[PDB]
């Protein structure tokens, strides 16, 4: 019942640089059901941050998850060559649970 | 039988540990029932709602939550969820009439609220109508859960979170489920005139 | 911690493809699995879901035409296509997806309908 744009589609950031992505829900959801996690081309998906707020395991917690109200914006502080992968974000409800676009990165 | 602790009451339980309140031989008066502002639902899913003021009934029981806003539909009696399957299920074979309130400006703090819990693991189905307190850890996996969380591991309790601005739905909905169950020994009204 | 997968394979339109998941050191008959989808040169989306109970969801675009069994004896995962559609040609994870994690995902295989 929802959609989840993520602005931009295209993001090209130069190596060793802070990034900012952000989607953005349809109505103002709850922030404990969302969720961010990465995408390497042709390999499986890797965890990143769940409930917008924190971190997962095997991540050195350079990666900041916050966001409140309807704009979640990830910030990363820093990027290494092996980091430049695209990005979905999860909403699950429990009831509806849309999922989202992805942006590619790339330098 | 005043159905005025049920209703407007400062305290609320959440979705498990619910309360649950026995309205046994007084005298019941539901034509007082409906004046406690356009509810967000009233679907009656036993007897009629307009029969309801002067039928014979039995031993009836009801029941106190808070629940979000989109998982309120959850409460008909065959359904799957959190809500529906893991804290509190109603049997197939219903006579009861849940009603909503659309609470948004008692039940939730400017900083958020975190009394205000659901369950959300469980290794099984719940048979309906049956508490479902418990505090001991979840095991996800092929290894003991002793006495500490951790990887394989979750504490099966969580918070809701109820902050100001949330919409329609993702609002803390309080909920009362006054199931009409009979017992074949009358002891409340049966039409007051 | 490590969920292996295998059972693809190239399927005519209308026929039905068995989907396996295996799994090590997760017990899937009590977790929150789920399934999605990538179709080539597109986004992901839901396939479908099963509680730690036998309470399982669907999505509306693949309701029906679906099932989702969970074997008691091996912890492994399985669902059985049925009339399938050649805009189903995608590649199948399955996945340990709480609702306050993203759990561990899986290799995956690629399912493809042609004629």
């Amino acid at each position: 019942e929802l959609v989840l744009t993520q602005s931009p589609g295209t993001l090209s950031l130069s190596p060793g640089e802070r990034a900012t992505l952000s989607c953005r829900a349809s109505l103002s959801v709850s922030s404990n059901f969302l969720a961010w996690y990465q995408q390497k081309p042709g390999q499986a998906p890797r965890l990143l941050v769940y409930g917008a707020s924190s971190r997962a395991t095997d991540i050195p917690d350079r990666i900041s998850g916050s966001g409140s109200g309807t704009d979640f914006t990830l910030n990363i502080s820093r990027l290494e060559p092996e980091d430049f992968a695209v990005y979905y974000c999860q909403y699950s409800d429990g009831s509806s649970w849309t999922f989202g676009q992805g942006t590619r990165l790339e330098i | 039988c005043p159905f005025d602790e049920v209703f407007n009451a400062t305290r609320f339980a959440s979705v498990y540990a619910w309360n649950r309140k026995r309205i046994s031989n007084c005298v019941a008066d539901y034509s007082v029932l409906y004046n406690f502002a356009p509810f967000f639902a009233f679907k009656c899913y036993g007897v009629s709602p307009t029969k309801l003021n002067d039928l014979c009934f039995t031993n009836v029981y009801a029941d106190s939550f808070v629940i979000r806003g989109n998982e309120v539909s959850q409460i008909a009696p065959g359904q799957t969820g959190n809500i529906a399957d893991y804290n509190y299920k109603l049997p197939d074979d219903f006579t009861g009439c849940v009603i909503a309130w659309n609470s948004n400006k008692l039940d939730s703090k400017v900083g958020g609220n975190y009394n205000y819990r659901y369950r959300l693991f469980r290794k099984s189905n719940l048979k309906p109508f049956e508490r479902d307190i418990s505090t001991e850890i979840y095991q996800a996996g092929n290894k003991p859960c002793n006495g500490v969380a951790g990887v394989n591991c979750y504490f099966p309790l969580q918070s809701y979170g109820f902050r100001p601005t949330y919409g329609v739905g993702h609002q803390p909905y309080r909920v009362v489920v006054l199931s009409f169950e009979l017992l074949h020994a009358p002891a409340t009204v049966c039409g007051p005139k | 911690v490590q969920l292996v997968q295998s059972g693809g394979g190239l399927v005519q339109p209308g026929g039905s493809l068995r989907l396996s998941c295996a799994a090590s050191g997760i017990t899937v008959s009590a977790n929150y699995m789920n399934w999605v989808r990538q179709a080539p040169g597109k986004g992901l989306e839901w396939v479908s879901l099963i509680y730690a109970g036998g309470s399982t969801f669907y999505a509306d675009s693949v309701k029906g035409r679906f099932t989702i069994s969970r074997h008691n004896s091996n912890n492994t995962l399985y669902l059985q296509m049925n009339s399938l559609r050649p805009e189903d040609t995608a590649m199948y994870y399955c996945a340990r997806d709480l609702l306050e994690a993203g759990g561990m995902d899986v290799w995956g295989q690629g399912t493809a309908v042609t004629v």
